[PDB]
């Protein structure tokens, strides 16, 4: 079945390594750290 | 084009949205959404710091966050009837899972030389079968390679071959006669039960996988 | 007989090897009558 | 013919035994689950839910067996 | 909104993407196996 | 923390691991533990406080593990070195009351510690 | 046909074995129960729904396998 | 022939289920006894509980029984 | 019929079974029993008319066994 | 013939499964005897005769299994 | 054929594995509730011991259904 | 030829029986140690009652390896 | 020969049900892990070492019943 | 004949099933004498003549099976 | 002969089921160990001994279930 076995691994393979290192990349140096930043300015106010 | 491309592609304009679409350019106060995500972040901040707990345990808190949201939005839509998986084409998750698997035990070699071996002695036992336990600790080094991505993968292909299989036996309970048309809907119920517990158990999956290989994180960093 | 006569006994044990001190011993002799009073009448005073 | 047709009836039922395990699991938890409310009076409010996750786990192993029977059963 | 910060990944990530090369070149090779049945 | 605390001592009224013969057997405490209520029976202590150990012969009493890591253990009279040769002579002729004759549990509690103090 | 029939028969046998562990199950609730009362007393008015719950349960595996037997049949 | 020979033989293997039953109504008495000497006095509101709670373990093992008889006749 | 008779001949062994959880059962109350009295001494009194009332089913559970095994060994 | 006997043999081996949970359980009574007698101290005098009932109770079930295996196996 | 007979009838018998793993994912979530009615305060470090638990006792299983995966599909 | 082979695996299924009392014997053993572990002075009274129970439950097992024996060698 | 390489797909299903055991065993040190640790919290550095000993050898037994599976699929 | 041949190499499998039993036992006795010992480290002595007692008796049975295993095996 | 070399393999699949019994057993050992531990907090040094000792016999007896099956298997 199509859901069970198929046999074309290396086509779905590169479009599933590259999905990986594209979200990789952009939660760690885009959305992660917009984050931390909500963190970080809650804490400014707090802190003041 | 290719379905599985199409929808690899949207698993990556599901998680665009999460961060962009969910505030309006950052308002302290907080909105809706992202208090979701928020809960996340700390509790995997939290968890990793709790696990590995070096001191890059958040040099690895993106990439526990990435497995886990990789996996965490990809068993939803997997979840909608017509829709064709990625998780649920093993053949990605099992290999990704080798990946990882490979990447620690690199990363063991590397942390811990040739030393890398000890870890295979996993406490101070008696000598006559200390290579005993050497033996049947490197065969579950490679067993701990496999488990991660398969339970994850049967969990998910399984719960939706489960609810087809109901769904094709509910369709011919509901072409006969008419004595089986009389509680109807209790078929129905019974496979939205199913369907219930098919995110249940995909979303304590991806907790599952972000602990365990956070617990083959703390082994490949760390000896032991 | 209670728990705490048990502890009791168990504390007299206690005062016996030889390098006792006199408060040890004294707090393990003492002389008292417990007079079981009755309703004006009273039983003896027995010995504690 | 008779005998593949046989043998998914009998692999089947074969499977059927499987899912008991899985029923006495469920059980157990909630054997803990009264247990432990007994003991504090006030725990259970945090439990109640711990409780119904190890309960969805515990039938989803028997999910597996039940839907492997289905495949042998119905084919 | 949306802003870089940089996240050091090269000196974290490199056995875990060398380990994706290669894995990616002997699947590479057994996706060609698995096509020809 | 700890108490060990008696009527006319307060031995320790900090404190690491306590071991302890109670109700439940032995029982050592060590930093947090559960909080609990029980009665030591008749024994021989050791508390230690880092590794230094402290050995108290214990006539029994009661443990209590309090929620506030406060490890109060009251006891009636207590060193180890103090109690203990000449002692168990006389238990050997208190041995001997127990079969003439509450009497008959006193002996018997003369008895239990003679095997406790046979331990030391 | 014989052996299809004769198949039929023997399966249907097979699927009553997992009806078993449904069955030591909801006594093992029960058991709880009975162990919850008794330990706290008061505890029952909270205590008794829960146990229902758990019997409703561990009676659903059962069934499962009750059904796959008379769907042979 | 070989279709009567497996209706004996179903009836047989439903026997099996009945072992389990068996094991399944003592732990409910035996939880009773133990309640029971405990408390004393819980006795009467748990004997209600028990005989529920009895009736239930032992209609699982009715079903087993019940699908031999039924295999049994046809 | 060879295959028939011999299928009786097997079928009672597989019958004979269920007798073991009976077995086990009766222990169990039994068990019970013994630490429930030993616990509290006095509670005899109202327990060994319980007891009796644990062994009867446990026992009879074992007697639906044995009948069924009985029936298909003599016929 | 050769499959009747033969059925008988087969059938006698399987009869002989029973026996496994009346082993366990004689152990299970006897487990509560020593465990009460720890208990108690004094209550052994009612317990012991008590135990002995609980014994013999549990091994009659066993002793119907081991009959059922004589039955075919001696015919 | 007799071969595609004993793929279906042996993917059956590896079923009958996974009864095992059912019990024990139990067991692991009944000490999570014994300890945690047990201490209170123990729950944060316990949690995420038991989820590790929880997954270990979950990957025998996965074995044996794997097995039988691998006998049903060849 | 068949009977011959009967009565090897006849022989193979009654030994299953011994399983039971294996287990048997060490729950007699455990209650012993418990027991005279709980007291430490049960041991006198409890000694022969221990040796009893194993004897009992060991009992069931020879049940077992005697028709073992009258099928294999019988 | 159709009967051998039938016997390898049967005799793998054989194989399966002893990984079970071990299976069980693991949630078992699990178990008294969880309740180890809360009744002494402070227990849990101590304890954790060997409570990973303990897990690697009773998942091991149920790792050689996986190789002498995989000795009859593979053969 | 190979019908004979066959039944001994089966049924020397099936009889190896009753060692498990023996497995849990000797481990149930061990585990009795761990939590004597730390309930208790002064009954240790005296538990330890009577904990390699119960261990022999306990695997005694399993290596009365093991034996029948090779009669069956080796014929 | 077919017959023959099939059962050599079944016979292996068979005895593998035999070592589910140590499994559970090497489980028993440890749990004992963590609960000990919990108790005094300091027994291990006596204990450990002791539990290696208990680990090493229960893992003997489910070797004796492998070795049978490898006879089987390849002999």
């Amino acid at each position: 079945m199509p859901q069970l076995v198929p046999f074309y691994f290396m086509n779905q393979l590169t479009y599933g390594f590259l999905l990986m290192i594209t979200l990789l990349i952009l939660f760690s140096q885009f959305f992660l750290p917009m984050i931390l930043r909500l963190y970080v300015s809650r804490l400014f106010i707090s802190k003041l | 084009l290719t379905t599985f491309s199409l929808y690899t592609i949207i698993v990556l304009l599901v998680i665009t949205s999460l961060y962009t679409l969910t505030n309006n350019n950052n308002k302290i106060i907080g909105s809706r959404w992202l208090i979701s995500q928020e809960a996340i972040y700390d509790t995997i901040m939290n968890m990793t710091k709790g696990q590995i707990g070096g001191k890059n345990w958040g040099l690895y808190f993106p990439m526990i966050f990435t497995l886990f949201m990789f996996i965490f939005i990809a068993n939803l839509i997997s979840m909608i009837p017509y829709s064709f998986a990625l998780s649920a084409h093993l053949v990605f998750i099992i290999s990704l899972s080798i990946v990882i698997w490979l990447g620690n035990t690199i990363l063991g070699l590397y942390k811990h030389g040739w030393v890398f071996f000890s870890l295979f002695v996993p406490a101070g036992t008696p000598l006559p079968l200390v290579p005993l336990l050497v033996i049947i600790e490197t065969l579950s080094y490679f067993a701990r390679a496999i488990s991660l991505g398969l339970r994850l993968g049967s969990n998910i292909l399984a719960g939706h071959l489960l609810m087809v299989i109901l769904a094709g036996l509910t369709f011919n309970f509901m072409l006969i006669n008419l004595f089986t048309l009389v509680f109807g809907f209790v078929p129905l119920a019974m496979i939205l039960a199913i369907m219930m517990l098919e995110f249940a158990i995909g979303i304590i999956q991806g907790y599952v996988w972000a602990i365990l290989t956070a617990s083959y994180l703390k082994d490949a960093v760390y000896l032991h | 007989i209670s728990y705490a006569a048990y502890l009791n006994v168990a504390a007299q044990a206690i005062r016996s090897t030889e390098l006792q001190t006199a408060s040890v011993l004294n707090r393990s002799q003492t002389d008292a009558f417990y007079t079981q009073y009755k309703n004006a009448s009273e039983p003896t005073p027995i010995t504690k | 013919m008779q005998l593949v047709l046989a043998a998914k009836y009998i692999g089947a039922g074969i499977s059927t035994i499987g899912l008991l395990g899985a029923g006495i699991g469920i059980a157990i938890v909630f054997a803990a689950l009264i247990n432990g409310v007994s003991r504090n009076p006030s725990i259970k409010d945090t439990v109640f839910p711990m409780a119904i996750l190890g309960f969805a786990l515990s039938e989803a192993t028997g999910l597996f067996c039940l839907m492997v029977s289905f495949l042998l059963l119905f084919g | 909104m949306l802003k870089r910060f940089p996240t050091p990944i090269l000196k974290v990530y490199w056995p875990f993407f060398v380990a994706g090369a290669a894995v990616y070149y002997g699947m590479s090779k057994a996706a060609d196996l698995s096509s020809n049945t | 923390k700890l108490q060990f605390a008696l009527p006319h001592e307060t031995l320790y009224s900090e404190v690491t691991q306590v071991n302890l013969p109670a109700k439940s057997g032995r029982i050592g405490v060590l930093a947090n533990h559960v909080p609990t209520v029980e009665q030591l029976l008749p024994g021989v202590v050791e508390v230690m406080e880092g590794s230094n150990s402290k050995k108290f012969f214990i006539s029994g009493g009661f443990a209590t593990v309090q929620p506030d890591s406060q490890l109060c253990v009251t006891a009636i009279e207590a060193p180890l070195e103090s109690f203990s040769e000449n002692i168990k002579n006389l238990l050997a002729e208190a041995k001997k009351n127990v079969s003439s004759s509450r009497e008959a549990a006193e002996a018997a509690i003369q008895v239990e510690v003679l095997e406790n103090l046979q331990s030391v």
